[PDB]
């Protein structure tokens, strides 16, 4: 059991309900669902740092009420 | 013939506009429950400012976000782009959601495309799980566009959009070559028939060496939907995003 909190360079909002077992992915698939952004043109950070497939969130020591952001843009210009 | 003339005027005309900070914020909003005609940028300014004094102040804010500030100029990735193009093409007067849109599955984009009126516009938004991509299909009144930008992480290469409209956006793609990728068959071509496909339709100088098919998710699902547009719609929506200053 566990919530945590996506956020844009918006400063859009969504909750996601989740395990610390969960996986990035998961997680991204569910941001698709909601976001409609395919997993691999996400940029997921935690803490500064970016969230990478095939790891979970225990990995990243994420924890409840933690807060992601997604950005949606290319690097640089 | 002439119209692709306003067509090309329209897309360069927008591109452009996108270097201003309100341009920039409104066109790549990520708001979908409301007309993109209806974003305020004073507004969507403030929810910024708000979520950065939320989290503490630009240089707290640009820690957790490994270095991003919200407030420069962006260029959106592959999902944003394509979402938000699709606003921009579709609407008139009423809200589309391209989060909330019914995707078809067990369709070909071949036997799909006869179905549609020829004397109307179409936009069809492509949700690629073997490329992990999203891009956009202009169909107007056959003749084919891509609209696209592309992060880089797959077998394409990144692409801002800017870019890809400036090169790539009044350049017509093969009918039959969409229907070839757009094909679940897709998965199964040899290596250098997706190589050359992937290249001809989404590579911005269309070369097979800038594509890397170890990348794509052989078992990923195609799902595409289309969308009649008025260009004339289209237009104005175009100058309402360009004319911010």
């Amino acid at each position: 059991p566990m919530q945590i909190f996506v956020k844009t360079l918006t400063g859009k909002t969504i909750t996601l309900e989740v395990e610390s077992s969960d996986t990035i992915d998961n997680v991204k698939s569910k941001i698709q669902d909601k976001e409609g952004i395919p997993p691999d043109q996400q940029r997921l950070i935690f803490a500064g740092k970016q969230l990478e497939d095939g790891r979970t969130l225990s990995d990243y020591n994420i924890q409840k009420e933690s807060t992601l952001h997604l950005v949606l843009r290319l690097r640089g210009g | 013939k002439h119209r692709v003339t306003l067509r090309k005027a329209t897309l360069a005309s927008l591109m452009q506009s996108l270097s201003g900070e309100s341009s920039n914020r409104v066109m790549w909003n990520d708001r979908y429950d409301t007309l993109l005609i209806a974003r305020d940028p004073r507004e969507i300014k403030n929810a910024i400012e708000k979520s950065v004094t939320d989290f503490g102040g630009l240089e707290n804010y640009k820690e957790l976000t490994g270095g991003a500030d919200p407030f420069a100029l962006m260029t959106p990735v592959a999902g944003l782009s394509a979402n938000n193009i699709f606003k921009l093409m579709t609407e008139k007067d009423v809200p589309i959601d391209p989060t909330s849109i019914e995707y078809l599955e067990n369709t070909s984009f071949a036997e799909h495309v006869n179905t549609l009126d020829s004397h109307k516009n179409y936009v069809v938004i492509v949700n690629d799980g073997r490329l992990g991509h999203k891009f956009l299909i202009d169909l107007p009144a056959r003749t084919a566009y891509i609209i696209q930008s592309d992060l880089g992480g797959g077998a394409l290469p990144a692409v801002r959009v800017e870019d890809w409209i400036s090169r790539r956006g009044s350049d017509p793609v093969s009918l039959d070559e969409l229907n070839q990728l757009l094909s679940k068959d897709f998965s199964k071509m040899p290596d250098d028939v997706q190589t050359r496909l992937l290249a001809s339709i989404l590579q911005i100088d269309k070369d097979p060496h800038k594509v890397d098919i170890k990348k794509l998710h052989l078992d990923g699902k195609l799902r595409f939907a289309s969308h009649e547009y008025d260009f004339r719609q289209f237009q104005r929506n175009a100058q309402y995003v360009a004319g911010l200053g």
